[PDB]
RNA sequence: AUAUACCGCCAUCUUCAGCAAACCCUAAAAAGGUAUUAAAGUAAGCAAAAGAAUCAAACAUAAAAACGUUAGGUCAAGGUGUAGCCA
């Protein structure tokens, strides 16, 4: 009967189930799910399968100056006309799965990273194009609740970085993904460290420090070495700007720890001209590719020292076995050194 | 004309039977139908006033 | 919970025009009726009819103006006299809207035996009364 | 043109006290306003040990030549900030001093917020103000602490939105996150009068100064 | 690979501008096949036309 | 806890 | 056939007081965020409140009551997804 028909917005209300209970307590592992379309996307106003042409509806009103009248399309224009149409809606269809790749990060079916663009503009449109995020962890942590029993929400780790010395981190949690993702993201541009780097890539000098129970032991290497540090430490020194540096990372793999204590670090690092300042002397650098040449590359800024900094006959560094070790002639595992791609 | 010969004029014109007298026809000076808003609290060089 | 003619919240990004934002409760208090006969009236004939026949006249324009609609139409009987004013949107041409309106005139007056007429307010787009 | 601009805001840097806030104050006047007594050693904070002359039988007492010093750097450095028309916002919880301090404040021509400090006043200011709300350039704190003895919000708040703070700091205050600490008494009232009067007249100074500096300025650019 | 995917890019010995792509600035090394992703193939190639 | 992983993203279908 | 795919229309805690979203803060945050002589919370929506109805006024009664809970009830109001019948 034509007073039992519906209308299409209540139809695929019903056949998608989308508000239904069982969708919105997860009770389904989802496939070959009903997926909506809209019916009068192509239809033209005035067009039937009969084929009848309606002048100042679906044809011209007026046609070389002749006012036209009804008629109807012959049974072959028809079935041209249909055909063509249904050429347009299955060029559509193919179109609907076509997609653009995206790059993977650390693994295919994880989160860590996964560039996820620029943080959104700020209150006077100071746009951050220059700014790239990344993802470091995603975490589904769980709060049990009186009325909804075991709540999920989405913690998400992110640093940022313009590639040229600031780069910043923060945490961003919400009950959906896309949301702690943004959360994260302009939260980061908020909290922005300056990491100094010796000629634009490298650290200024070695770094050992203890953040919690994670250990990082960063090295300063020549250009040409690359990154050969933890993923999250190549993600984060991307951000940065550093391209040449060696870490080793032990204790705790905690994301956190991991990147507070490397951020710790490479903020509290110290400068040849800062030290040139402290001590009053000249910095000098000795490069073995350069012969005995003498290079100054920190001069102190007001007055110069005359009396030489104490050269001890036997320093009482406190070194560390792993790096000692390999002087020693001890064998170095397996996993050592391997070949891998261009970081 | 004034405001009391307004609100009758427009309750001839437009006739509504609606309970709730806020949800009737109403050609009201904007004084009294526009929420008076504090302005601006600062200037151009932005200094509050 | 009561699930009559109610639309439900969201998140604040649902946008809803005043009919739609009113519940039924709010008929005759804050929102009037679609269509106005004397059928319903104390001591009145042909209720029956007169609703049968709003059903079909609004399944007519919605079909007759695919999304052309931007609101439910409104019905008005004096005499034997029909009234249909719907707001529609801006989206065909001219033209054709005078097309559908001849059509959809002669074709209701020759279905029902009475003289129907046809008044469209065309708006730039939907007016939002909240957004929900 | 660009002369006369560079010329109202560059010379001024050029001067060690260009204001001449030195004649404001001495260290005799500071000793009549007992701006060097301080709280038993009981309550003594370990950062302002620097600033302590000594121990007068319990009573710690500022060394009122550092404070000399100290107060001309943060006189000096709220001169040329009103110089330049910036924002600046007095601050204190101190309730006995409520109405001085907000009195002060309408006298200078800046701002005064002796209120309770809502959560996020500096830090989601757009929240809270509306959206292109211009923050104080600077805080000048004349109580550091509220009445719980804590550090005052706006202290943390404030080096978070990188604004400098001049702030006076008795010897149970921290003075590390105040740009210009200025060692000093905060309880007594003749201590507490003593320095809105100089934050007073250095302001009034540092804008009469501009508005002197322009008309000179001004005036060659016709002649 | 990086070579294979473009059929245009070609390893010879008068192709310095490519051949440099594939050695250390720095050190003057050529890569191992590891590092740039090339296949064995074209890397004993690489080699031959670099030396 | 299938259908939270970067499938959707890294395929592009946004 | 399946209300354990659903729309539609309801029951229940319920005339219970909460729900959701945008921000901000934490020597890290699984979460939490109040003190008024105030100590980190803030500015808006839905519900409540108000208003309207029972044809003066009040009170009362109705109506109203979010988001969730019970895979609650209803494929037999109607419509509809999947599967099944078509001498
Ligand atoms: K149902
Ligand atoms: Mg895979
Ligand atoms: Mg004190
Ligand atoms: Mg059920
Ligand atoms: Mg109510
Ligand atoms: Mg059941
Ligand atoms: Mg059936
Ligand atoms: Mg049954
Ligand atoms: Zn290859």
């Amino acid at each position: 009967s034509f007073f039992t028909k519906l209308t299409a917005e209540e139809l695929w209300k019903g056949a998608l189930a989308e508000t239904g209970a069982g969708a919105r307590k997860g009770r389904g592992k989802r496939t070959k799910k009903k997926k909506r379309k809209d019916l009068n996307r192509g239809q033209i106003i005035g067009e039937g399968r009969s084929g009848f042409l309606w002048p100042g509806l679906n044809v011209p009103l007026i046609k070389s100056g002749v006012v036209q009248n009804i008629g109807q399309r012959s049974k072959e224009e028809q079935q041209k006309v249909e055909a063509t149409m249904v050429e347009q809606r299955e060029e559509w269809d193919r179109k609907r799965k076509i997609k653009v790749k995206r790059e993977r990060g650390w693994s295919g079916n994880t989160w860590g990273g996964v560039s996820i663009g620029p943080p959104d503009p700020g209150p006077n449109g100071e746009t951050y194009e220059d700014f790239d995020t990344r993802i470091l962890e995603v975490r589904n942590v769980f709060n049990m609740t009186a009325k909804e029993g075991r709540k999920k929400s989405v913690r998400v780790l992110v640093a940022v970085g313009n590639g040229n010395g600031a780069a910043g981190f923060a945490i961003g949690k919400a009950a959906d993904r896309g949301d702690a993702f943004r959360k994260a993201k302009n939260r980061a541009i908020h909290y922005l460290h300056y990491i100094e780097r010796y000629e634009g890539h490298t650290i200024f000098h070695d770094i050992s420090l203890r953040f919690k129970r994670t250990q990082i032991r960063m090295k300063k290497q020549p250009r040409g070495y690359g990154l050969r540090c933890h993923r999250a430490i190549i993600t984060i020194c991307r951000l940065i700007g550093i391209k040449d540096m060696y870490a080793r990372v032990t204790g705790s793999m905690n994301m956190l720890n991991l990147t507070r204590g490397l951020f710790h670090g490479l903020a509290r690092q110290e400068t040849h001209q800062h030290l040139a300042d402290k001590k009053g002397l000249h910095v000098v650098e000795f490069r073995e590719e350069c012969g005995p040449l003498p290079i100054v590359v920190a001069s102190p800024h007001g007055a110069l020292s005359k009396e030489p900094e104490p050269e001890p006959e036997v320093p009482d560094t406190k070194l560390d076995w792993q790096d000692v070790k390999a002087m020693q002639g001890l064998k170095r595992s397996v996993w050592f050194n391997l070949k891998r791609p261009a970081t | 004309f004034a405001e009391e010969d307004i609100d009758r004029a427009i309750a001839y014109l437009f006739p509504s039977g609606l309970f709730e007298k806020r949800a009737r026809p109403m050609m009201k000076h904007p004084e009294h139908i526009f929420p008076k808003q504090r302005a601006t609290q600062w200037g151009e060089d932005g200094r509050p006033f | 919970k009561n699930r009559a003619a109610r639309v439900r919240v969201a998140k604040g990004n649902k946008p809803v025009s005043y009919e739609e934002a009113h519940a039924p409760h709010y008929i005759a208090h804050r929102k009037g009726w679609l269509s106005l006969h004397t059928g319903n009236l104390d001591g009145e004939d042909h209720a029956a009819e007169r609703t049968l026949e709003d059903v079909f006249l609004r399944k007519f324009m919605m079909g007759t103006f695919p999304g052309c609609l931007a609101d439910q139409i409104v019905l008005k009987r004096r005499a034997n006299q029909v009234d249909i004013c719907a707001l529609v949107l801006r989206q065909l041409p001219a033209h054709k809207f005078y097309f559908l309106v001849g059509y959809s005139e002669t074709l209701l007056s020759h279905f029902y035996k009475c003289p129907v007429r046809l008044h469209l307010q065309t708006v730039p787009s939907k007016v939002v009364y909240k957004y929900i | 043109g660009d002369d006369f601009q560079s010329r109202i805001l560059d010379t001024p840097l050029q001067h060690s006290d260009f204001f001449n806030v030195k004649e404001l104050f001495s260290v005799k006047s500071l000793f009549e306003a007992r701006v060097h007594l301080g709280h038993k050693a009981g309550c003594r904070h370990r950062f302002m040990e620097p600033y302590i002359f000594g121990n007068r039988l319990g009573q710690d007492i500022i060394d009122l030549d550092q404070t000399a010093l100290n107060l001309q750097l943060a006189l000096n450095f709220t001169a040329h900030v009103a110089y330049r028309k910036g924002i600046i916002l007095f601050v204190s919880r101190n309730r006995q001093f409520s109405h001085l301090i907000e009195t002060t404040a309408q006298a200078c021509g800046e701002y005064a917020h002796t209120r309770y400090f809502k959560g996020g006043l500096l830090t989601n200011a757009q929240l809270l103000f509306g959206p292109s709300v211009r923050l104080p350039d600077l805080i000048i704190f004349l109580h550091t602490l509220n009445n719980v003895f804590e550090p005052h919000v706006a202290v943390r708040d404030a080096a978070k939105m990188n604004i400098p703070t001049v702030g006076i700091v008795d010897t149970n205050c921290n003075p590390c996150l105040i740009t210009y600490p200025i060692p000093g008494n905060d309880d007594s009232p003749q201590a507490i009068q003593l320095f809105c009067k100089l934050f007073r007249t250095t302001i009034n100074r540092a804008k009469e100064k501009r508005r002197q500096m322009e008309a000179l300025h001004r005036l060659q650019s016709p002649k | 690979c990086p070579i294979c995917r473009d059929h245009k890019l070609h390893v010879d010995f008068r192709n310095v501008k490519l051949l440099e792509q594939f050695v250390c600035a720095h050190t003057g090394i050529i890569f191992h096949a590891p590092y740039t992703g090339v296949c064995m193939k074209q890397h004993k190639k690489l080699t031959q036309a670099i030396q | 806890h299938r259908d939270a992983s970067p499938r959707s993203f890294l395929l592009g279908e946004e």
